[PDB]
């Protein structure tokens, strides 16, 4: 026996300033392999569902994140690189391929790097003959956008419409990244202002901060149990009794 | 001058931002050990992060500066504790041999170059003030617990709550204190602890799993008390 | 109860994280790894109970 | 002791011949096989010992 939920709500923060990513690739020119850019803005609302076709974005090889599920995720750490490489050899840029780039230039430590897009460009890189994410600028010589994520508080969320807050019933919630079902109740205070989630001995989420009103909301899913059928015998009778357990 | 003294199982902060009930959670992070040869001062290396503790009657000593080589190498950090706010300046600064910072001066080294951060918020102070600077972002922890002691660092436990989280990615090797003072500097090491949370959710006790065999068998079974017997801990 | 927080070589220990950022072409390997780990924990518990 | 010299679907039987010859992130699909086989052997040994 179980209780089915009857409502779904999304509780996102009120900030709706979009990130400057529609013109990020159109701003200036992508750099060389000498230096990558990593200091980016992570105080805005991301939007990765704007352009898919007729844009300079050919390769859509993604690792750990699918491009379809990008408007219902809240991000913690956001980076964005921009560098030039030869388009004939773009297969070596992967978490697991060791070649020319994975000797002294790049090393992805099998993390959720979002999506790696190599595209095409025709319009130097100054490569040198390594720890992961360890840039070297030293002076043998010869003349992509990766969104490294960490889904494990959140400030960069997806575009979604926040609804009202409903308590005391089985309702699906989405505060930051929780997609479970439960019942919201205002109890068990003394949260300090730096701490947001709540846990217990079994490491289960029993509390969550509302991003709008900053109120303590406990999480308890609906009551369930077992169903037992008491039968006097098919040859004897036909009617039964049903015992619900622990409810 | 310079003198040597001993800590009293202090210098423990909050690892994460997750509420926990009366449970015995064992973490693993860069922590100061319980009994270590801390150094009292009256170009320090950074290592894995420092533990700054200074007691002052009327807030005489204030300010910090971080860098590798200064001048024009890997920028610098400048924390100034003004009476109304706290100014964080991350630029490229030259010289700055001695601080020697109306009656006082309002300049240390000047020679500003570009701009990276300007974090202005509420002031830290308003003794036994403790600060933990751990570096890849930049974590700053603090705790203001007044005490009554001659040489400070008393008995008991005091958990350090996080205050400042700067998203600056840079290495720091040298640590210097800006501006007759008295301060202590400890060094952080990778250790494993067993933090105890109360009903209110603040850390009231911890043990170190690298000091004593009793303090090692306190960590294998999650219990502060130990029954009489023989326990197999490690190999 | 404590075995539900293990990953068993997958990306997450909770099914709601796996079923919110992975495409249904590629969302079965981690599910199968967690199913195998929790199944092995179940038979271990039943064997020691017997 | 003799179960340490099995393959369990891997290309070798010792860890040093895979960690020094094969790729770092392509040996994870065979180190896991060796770990699973040795864990199963140790669990069956503890099961018959009980």
């Amino acid at each position: 026996f179980r209780v089915q939920p009857t409502e779904s709500i999304v509780r996102f923060p009120n900030i709706t300033n979009l990130c400057p990513f529609h013109e990020v690739f159109n701003a200036t020119t992508f750099a060389s392999v000498y230096a990558w850019n990593r200091k980016r803005i992570s105080n805005c609302v991301a939007d990765y569902s704007v352009i898919y076709n007729f844009a300079p974005f050919f390769a859509f090889k993604c690792y750990g994140v699918s491009p379809t599920k990008l408007n219902d995720l809240c991000f913690t750490n956001v980076y964005a690189d921009s560098f030039v490489i030869r388009g004939n050899e773009v297969s070596q840029i992967a978490p697991g391929q060791t070649g020319n780039i994975a000797d002294y230039n790049y090393k992805l430590p099998d993390d959720f790097t979002g999506c790696v897009i190599a595209w095409n460009s025709n319009k130097n890189y100054l490569y040198r003959l390594l720890k992961p994410f360890e840039r070297d600028i030293s002076t043998p010589l010869q003349s992509v956008v990766v969104l490294s994520f960490e889904l494990l508080p959140a400030t960069v969320c997806g575009p979604k419409k926040s609804t009202n807050l409903v308590k005391n019933k089985c309702v699906n919630f989405n505060f930051n990244g929780l997609t479970g079902t439960g019942v919201l109740t205002e109890s068990n205070k003394k949260f300090l202002p730096f701490q947001q989630f709540g846990r217990d001995i079994a490491d289960t989420t029993d509390a969550v901060r509302d991003p709008q009103t900053l109120e303590i909301l406990d999480i308890t899913p609906c009551s369930f149990g077992g169903v037992s059928v008491i039968t006097p015998g098919t040859n004897t009778s036909n009617q039964v009794a049903v015992l619900y357990q622990g409810v | 001058t310079q003198s040597y003294t001993n800590s009293f199982t202090r210098g423990v902060y909050y690892p994460d931002k997750v509420f926990r009930s009366s449970v015995l959670h064992s973490t693993q992070d860069l922590f100061l050990p319980f009994f270590s040869n801390v150094t009292w001062f009256h170009a320090l290396p950074f290592n894995d992060g420092v533990y700054f503790a200074s007691t002052e009657k009327s807030n005489i000593i204030r300010g910090w500066i971080f860098g590798t080589t200064l001048d024009s190498k890997t920028q610098s950090l400048l924390i100034v504790n003004n009476a109304t706010n706290v100014v964080i300046k991350v630029c490229e600064f030259q010289f700055c041999n001695d601080p020697f910072l109306m009656e006082s001066e309002f300049r240390v080294y000047s020679s500003a170059n570009n701009c990276t951060f300007e974090y202005v918020s509420q002031p830290f102070l308003m003794n036994l003030r403790e600060f933990v600077f751990k570096n890849g972002y930049f974590k700053i922890y603090s705790k203001h617990t007044p005490i009554n002691l001659e040489r400070d660092l008393p008995q008991g436990f005091s958990a350090l709550e996080p205050l400042v989280d700067l998203p600056i990615g840079i290495n720091i090797t040298r640590f210097q204190t800006l501006l007759a003072a008295a301060y202590y500097v400890g060094y952080l090491q990778p250790r494993t602890f067993l933090l105890k949370y109360n009903e209110n959710g603040t850390i009231t006790d911890a043990v170190d799993c690298a000091l004593d065999p009793l303090s090692e068998t306190k960590c294998t079974l999650k219990s502060f008390t130990v029954e009489k017997g023989i326990y197999q801990t490690s190999n | 109860v404590k075995q539900l927080s293990s990953k068993f070589g997958a990306i997450s220990s909770v099914l709601n994280d796996i079923l919110s950022r992975l495409d249904p072409p590629e969302a079965e390997v981690q599910i199968d790894r967690l199913i195998t780990g929790r199944l092995q924990s179940l038979q271990t518990y039943v064997t020691q109970q017997l």
